[PDB]
């Protein structure tokens, strides 16, 4: 007897009635399968916790004044068929999904990817196809947990990629940096309470995509050839590794 | 076998919490004493007002948590010094709490004077064999 | 509902493995919270070379289990050796030996945030008996750490 | 027991959260809940979302304290 | 100094004033003196070896830790 | 206008005194104390809080942090370069 | 039969029913454990009564006119994330938790640390798990008493540290001393009642943190080196005690 | 990374501010996810360098996470300085054997 | 017998995850290397330890207030004279030094760093004077 394993679920029990049995078996199987798969997903995330920290390093993207950079979404080859006789196309669209804000702690991957786990306690056309349908429900719950994890990964990827895209667009001058002003009060207070070095930081200007296309800066990378380098026996050699399955197309 | 030297008796978490709080209080006291001493170092020792002499080198281990006058009178009697009191004893008693172990009566009187501070002052005249406690002119 | 001890560590186990290492010849001492494991280099490496014998990996596995029995923040792996060729020579040899032992211990994942490595060559011996090569008493590897809490 | 093959449990040192055995060695066993544990797997719904909002459920939905709904805990 | 033998015992005289010859600081606890370049080098070697180098005056211990300072 | 300076209850939290009219929480897995006063959480700890995100903070002389934050059943903390979690109960 | 010991409480008895048994066992165990732990805490405090008197010596901090110094609270690195785009930071904040007042007796540690004690006289799934659940309740009561004592310790530490901090700030000229005036009436009264030396003391000015930062006075301590001291064999000696486990980091 | 390097290539290496020297070539395998100051202090202590701190530590900690394996303490300090960036800066003075962490003048 | 790493990526997907993490860390390090602005030691506008014997004395300071008071007190403890060149600002230049064992020279270095471009500190050892130069 165990709700944490399909074996335990099946061992628990070792047209209207048939349909009711199928429905209840699917219902009991789905929750147990989803919980167990969530547990295994959490185990895998904890196994790769340090790698996930290296990948989704929100801390390194934090701006000067501990400001989370905005999330920018990009789409290309946009077309909208408004109706017959009217379409609207665009080469690229950039959108600010979330705006920059002051933060006190950098985000972590657990806020997105963690899968909540609680061990769910719960209980011919009577206990013969029940095992078959509880296995079906177990598979359905596993698939549901996988879909939830896939959505979580998509969300964290959207956020991290939007922050990286903001950094890239700021490099190429397609967004403006957030402008912060410090009001520097002296020693502030009265005889009951004083504060020594009172400073008020305020984001006076949020980052925004600038439409002045003249101000943007293109970036062209390059790859290094034999320029400015070269007994200098520059040679195109046949003698080398040759693939076994050569003409694969 | 493997052992490390200080295998003491069992301790209670009540005593543990009290010990941690006491260490924090001791650190705060150390910082406060240091900053006040730097702000204004002392200039005069109370050994001028309580000059030691013979029979003031009798030694005593005291454990007292009451008003100043009775302890001072007991110290004077044990030192064979006549006890004299100057000034009006205030309504709020000048409580002192001396917990020492075997130091000379002159040292105990110095400790009592320092603990009294602005409330009371102890003087010793060895020529007249007089221990004089005076309550300050506050009020 | 909450763990009753640090996972995978037992006091009887710690005592047994300290006894076993001391019986083998690896000195495992503990003064306060500070633990020392002194390993003769003859039981780990070849003659004045930074190449462990394949047999010594069982000893390194036992030492890895011992290090895993504790919670710590920083281990230190230091190497000393007898004078063979030159000051730079034994310094480089000892640094390489410390690097290799540290790499294996790191791979056999221990609960240690930092594993510092160093080799001073022949700077700090523990015996006046300097006769011998790697069989000399002061040709050794020290794994020193402090138990955390 | 805990301090096995040592002398035995001397006392719980609440300052560190561990036991101290009859030899000078500390013990791997905890004695207070405030001992440093390497807790990494924590059960419970709505973690990293403020916890479960304490409302009388009309449906099977489990709603966290920040408005996010926990699809992994909601009834199906 | 003799750095290997077995006990690495050695002696470093300390000059209190910043002489042109000896102008390299050594912080023996809270008490600081000045020594030469070779003395600083060998003291740093002992520090690398992690050997206590307590300051002694007339055979009397005064302060335990020695750490090199600005040259 | 001028934003609030901080919560004065963080001084009491620093000293270890629960804020007035609050209820205790049970922090497990590390050296921390938590109190819930106005649907917020006040935490005294020597550790560093990383994930949940706090609203206000104060630091005492010897290096003890008092955090005011929203209620959270888990706190991600860095003990000594090591990321662990404290389980807060009683919310 | 005894409520003052877990042994006697257990010897007292040597899903709905099960849950009721668990609840009642926890309830009876908790109160008895809390009372017993409070008794032991009181015994420890009375054992260390003189040391606690030395430590929490409120009498030595009392001001000139038998005035209890104010309690000052200090915080550093103050930050308040007011909302997005607005934070307020301060280097240090000082607050007057309690104001100075005339006292007739210095406070003692018993007012804070003492733990009230009264012996509480009170009484398968019936007296089999009752012992395990009453032991659990006993442990819970011990923990509750420990938490109460810890809070009492925190309170007395806050008060004593506040008085010490007031003394330190007064030394550093960050607070003003309390100004008290005496009205000296003569012989006051009528034929029915006279008072010989009538004096009225009144705190005309309470202490308060002063915001004139120019008036504060810094204090710089120092540590004594070999200055003005030095056969004078100043020597850095290797021959000394050397730690066994030398390179601990 | 490619687009930003092309937009503005770096001009100065932090090896000037953290010049390597003997006993800074001791190696260490680190796995750290905490505030910068404790890791820097441990590195300095293991390098036998006195640790000095400049500037006021901000309320929001300068968190760093270094997960490396067997590189010299000079390289680790360089990595810490790069990861800190605009919040904190590590300098090494080998003449005075001083590792100095300074928090930037923001706020 | 040598054993494989316990954390060794031996899964078809774990290996790719680990190399992706390695590449992300490398790219982040490169980005930080490009981002970082450094001041070469020759062009560093900070006080260099004055090397004066009286200033090398250790101290213990817990101060959070105007720069002028702490600088004057440090100079007086060092036995140097103290002078101020410039006009004091309306809002005072507030600093904080909280150290238990640090020499007066290093404390002055910290004070100068925290003052930044509002004020600077110069130390003349030959004529033992600490000068606080305000900025306008």
């Amino acid at each position: 007897g165990d709700t944490g394993s399909l074996a335990g679920l099946q061992a628990m029990a070792d047209k209207i009635r048939e349909m009711a049995l199928k429905e209840t078996a699917l219902s009991v199987g789905a929750q147990a399968g989803l919980a167990w798969r969530a547990k295994i997903i959490d185990e895998q995330l904890n196994k790769q916790a340090r790698n996930l920290d290296a990948i989704y390093d929100f801390n390194s993207l934090v701006l000067e004044h501990n400001i989370l950079p905005p999330v920018l979404l990009e789409g290309r080859n946009t077309l909208n068929l408004a109706d017959a006789q009217s379409i609207r196309i665009s080469d690229r669209t950039y959108k600010v999904a979330k705006q920059a804000h002051f933060i006190t702690t950098p985000p972590t991957w657990r806020q997105y990817l963690w899968m909540d786990y609680v061990k769910p306690e719960a209980p011919k056309a009577e206990k013969e196809i029940w095992c078959i349908y509880t296995e079906r429900g177990w598979k359905n719950g596993i698939d549901q947990a996988n879909t939830i994890l896939e959505e979580n990964i998509a969300r964290i990827k959207e956020d991290f990629g939007g922050m990286i895209l903001y950094r890239k667009l700021l490099a190429m001058n397609m967004v403006s940096p957030p402008y912060v002003s410090h009001t520097d009060l002296g020693v502030t207070g009265d005889g009951s309470e004083i504060h020594i070095d009172d400073r008020v930081l305020r984001i006076t200007a949020l980052p925004e995509l600038n439409v002045n296309s003249a101000e943007w800066r293109a970036a062209v990378a390059k790859d290094e050839n034999a320029l400015e380098r070269f007994q200098a026996k520059i040679v195109i050699t046949n003698k080398s590794w040759q693939p076994i399955i050569a003409p694969v197309s | 076998k493997f052992k490390k030297p200080p295998i003491n008796n069992p301790s209670d978490d009540a005593t543990i919490k009290l010990a941690e709080a006491a260490v924090s209080v001791s650190d705060s006291m150390l910082e406060m004493a240091k900053v006040e001493k730097v702000i204004t170092p002392p200039s005069k020792d109370n050994t001028l007002t309580i000059p030691n002499a013979y029979n003031l080198q009798a030694r005593a281990s005291v454990d007292w948590s009451g008003p100043i006058e009775e302890l001072t009178a007991r110290i004077a009697k044990a030192a064979h010094f006549r006890f004299r009191v100057l000034g009006k004893s205030p309504s709020v008693p000048v409580l002192i709490s001396i917990s020492t172990k075997d130091e000379s009566l002159a040292e105990i009187l110095r400790d009592i004077d320092y603990q009294a501070g602005k409330k009371a002052s102890i003087h010793v005249y060895p020529n007249s064999q007089v221990v004089e406690l005076r309550y300050a002119k506050i009020y | 509902k909450l763990p009753c001890r640090v996972d995978g560590a037992c006091d009887a186990t710690i005592i047994k493995m300290m006894t076993d290492l001391n019986k083998k010849g690896i000195k495992v001492a503990s003064v306060g919270q500070n633990y020392l494991i002194s390993i003769p280099a003859s039981a780990l490496f070849a003659d004045q070379s930074p190449r462990l014998n394949w047999a010594s990996y069982s000893l390194l596995n036992e030492i890895a289990a011992f290090l895993k029995q504790f919670r710590k923040i920083a281990i230190t792996v230091t190497s000393y050796s007898s004078k063979y060729v030159s000051v730079k020579r034994e310094r480089a040899l000892t640094l390489a030996r410390s690097r290799v032992v540290s790499e294996y211990l790191w791979s056999q994942g221990v609960d240690s945030r930092i594993i510092f490595t160093q080799g001073l060559g022949s700077d700090k011996p523990i015996t006046s008996y300097t006769l011998g090569g790697d069989r000399s008493p002061n040709a050794r590897v020290e794994i020193t750490f402090r138990r955390a809490v | 027991g805990c301090c096995s093959k040592m002398g035995g449990i001397n006392y719980c040192d609440s300052s560190a959260g561990r036991l101290v055995c009859n030899n000078g060695f500390y013990s791997t066993c905890y004695c207070t809940r405030h001992a440093v544990m390497d807790l990494q797997f924590l059960m419970g719904c709505c973690l990293w979302h403020g916890g479960v909002y304490p409302q009388l459920n009309s449906s099977g939905l489990v709603v966290c304290n920040d408005g996010y709904v926990s699809e992994e805990c909601s009834l199906q | 100094c003799d750095l290997t033998k077995f006990r690495w015992d050695c002696d470093l005289p300390v000059q209190v004033k910043p002489s042109p010859a000896s102008s390299l600081l050594v912080y023996c606890g809270s008490s600081y003196g000045y020594i030469t370049k070779q003395q600083y080098d060998i003291l740093a070697r002992y520090q690398r070896a992690s050997v206590n180098m307590v300051l002694d005056i007339n055979g009397e211990y005064i302060d335990s830790p020695c750490i090199g300072a600005e040259r | 206008g001028i934003p609030p300076s901080a919560n004065d209850l963080l001084l009491h939290v620093l000293e270890g005194v629960p804020p007035p009219g609050s209820r205790r929480l049970v922090v497990s897995g590390g050296d921390a104390r938590a109190w819930l006063s106005n649907e917020k959480m006040y935490v005294r700890t020597n550790l560093t809080i990383l994930s949940p995100g706090w609203l206000a903070s104060m630091t005492s002389a010897d290096g003890t942090h008092a955090y005011e934050m929203q209620k959270s059943p888990v706190l991600l903390v860095s003990w000594h370069g090591k990321v662990m979690q404290l389980k807060v109960e009683g919310l």
